[PDB]
């Protein structure tokens, strides 16, 4: 499903940004 | 040589970490369906599958910074970062827009240069150009469309296409 696909991707993007 | 969802993130990362050119991000648009009761048609709709972002006014920055930490809940935010984030909630009917035209006809659509983007008649290419992109690419795969974007002007290389071919499923 798209919404969890979004959440998963969002998580990774946010986490990788803090670096 | 038959990839599933579980390696999708790794494959997107491989595509642009290993690429010889400076690509800003990669997106995979996944196929979904939307049945229409009124006509009984089962139309293909492309939506966010996954993505990998590599990268390079006051009110706007505060608006962006506010959305980011609000998302963090549940310093600068650059134009390409914002474009990448904003992309997550876009979708495309088959045959319509940059990803849709790519999927419908199983096409490689390679838009290199600001003028190629603004002359494309695709709103997503126009949006990308507004956020500083100069190259946008959509390549149709078995399960959807791979999109690449760059703030540089990049010509189509056989090396990149070779990597795309090794990292996604094709009929």
């Amino acid at each position: 499903s798209v919404p969890q696909a979004r959440k998963a991707s969002l998580a990774r993007f946010l986490e990788k940004r803090k670096e | 040589p038959q990839f599933n969802e579980d390696t999708l993130q790794q494959r997107l990362q491989a595509l642009i970490e290993s690429a010889g050119e400076n690509w800003t991000y990669a997106i995979f648009w996944q196929i979904s369906h939307d049945f229409d009761s009124s006509t009984g048609d089962n139309t293909v709709i492309l939506g966010w599958g996954d993505g990998y972002y590599k990268g390079e006014n006051t009110a706007e920055q505060e608006h962006r910074k506010r959305v980011i930490r609000e998302l963090n809940s549940l310093e600068e935010v650059t134009d390409t970062e914002w474009f990448f984030l904003v992309s997550m909630t876009q979708s495309f009917v088959n045959g319509v827009g940059l990803p849709g035209e790519s999927f419908l006809n199983s096409r490689v659509i390679w838009l290199s240069g600001s003028g190629a983007l603004t002359g494309s008649g695709c709103e997503r290419a126009g949006q990308g150009q507004i956020y500083g992109l100069k190259t946008m690419v959509c390549i149709a795969t078995q399960n959807g469309v791979v999109e690449l974007g760059s703030s540089e002007v990049i010509s189509q290389s056989s090396d990149l296409m070779h990597k795309v071919n090794n990292l996604f499923n094709f009929n």
